[PDB]
């Protein structure tokens, strides 16, 4: 079946970077975008951005503008969200997600900013 | 990136109907039939329940129907078992064109 | 209805995948199915990047012509409906 897979859990301190990886498999990576979403504790879905996994292009959300960076290495199925320069409030669970419609998620990573 | 607005809360009994609401403008949800609901249960990562307004992805119980009417797309949850008690969320379709925004959820009871 | 798009990969050598051909669509059933074209058009001279198959998108529904319509992005992309639709590619400046 179509499975997206994530890096684990990440503590980081603030002012740092974290990557977190997704990787694909169950269908041809390249035959759909990846949508990442964040979720803070107790609270709801953000969208955060989408890449297209075959040219590389990117969109991001409004608030993480200056601030991620999305890429894809194809040669390994594998979709990457970076997340810099982290204060207090980047703590939640980053998911990533299949396609415009988010149509298989990822089974989420937990970024603590401490 | 316009604003989705659904209510905080719904609750329901066993074997009832329940209607959430995920309420945009006339530019979004009343222009484009992309909203999308997702399910969550307490601890787990969100799951598709209805994708581009009404269709149903296999796998979804046929208990699962969604629908717009002006400016307002609804997931309807028939015979509301124990199991539906969940964090529902309306989205819009996101890539290319179109700007990713998620409703602010809405926290399904289910009174046993 | 689309089942069968142009196929192409300049990244063949590191994904081990054919260079070009015909791709058969990997459909789930219950959802639509397109053909893309990506390139790059770096002062008028075309670099194919790949063509396939792709799954899904709201933004390719009805589209029998494939057009990349983001501006002067670094490499082109656009999706069609419709078998082989991506034979054909344009981008609107």
């Amino acid at each position: 079946q179509v499975q997206l897979v994530q890096s684990g859990a990440e503590v980081k301190k603030p002012g740092a970077s974290v990557k977190v990886s997704c990787k694909a498999s169950g269908y041809t990576f390249t035959s759909s975008y990846i949508n990442w979403v964040r979720q803070a504790p107790g609270q709801g879905l953000e969208w955060m951005g989408t890449i297209n996994p075959v040219s590389g292009s990117t969109s991001y959300a409004q608030k993480f503008q200056g601030r991620v960076t999305m890429t894809r290495d194809t040669s390994i199925s594998t979709a990457y969200m970076e997340l810099s320069r982290l204060r207090s409030d980047d703590t939640a669970v980053y998911y990533c997600a299949r396609g415009g419609w988010f149509d298989y998620w990822g089974q989420g990573t937990l970024v603590t900013v401490s | 990136q316009s604003a989705l607005t659904q209510p905080a809360s719904v609750s329901g009994s066993p074997g009832q109907s329940i209607t959430i609401s995920c309420t945009g403008t006339s530019s979004d949800v009343g222009s484009y039939n992309y909203v999308n609901w997702y399910q969550q249960h307490p601890g787990k990562a969100p799951k598709l329940m209805i994708y581009g307004v009404s269709k149903r992805p296999s796998g979804v119980s046929n208990r699962f129907s969604g629908s717009k009417s002006g400016n307002t797309a609804s997931l309807t949850i028939s015979g509301l078992q124990a199991e539906d008690e969940a964090d529902y969320y309306c989205g819009t379709f996101a890539g290319g064109s179109y700007y990713g925004v998620f409703g602010g959820g809405t926290k399904l009871t289910v009174l046993w | 209805e689309t089942r069968e798009c142009i196929y192409y990969n300049a990244n063949w050598e590191l994904e081990r995948t054919n260079q070009s051909g015909l791709e058969r669509c990997e459909g789930e059933q219950d959802k639509r199915l397109h053909c893309y074209a990506s390139w790059r058009n770096s002062s008028g001279t075309i670099e194919l990047v790949k063509k396939g198959c792709w799954l899904d998108d709201f933004n390719c529904y009805d589209r029998q012509e494939c057009v990349a319509t983001e501006e002067n992005p670094q490499v082109y992309f656009c999706c069609c409906e419709g078998n082989f639709c991506n034979e054909r590619f344009t981008h609107l400046p």
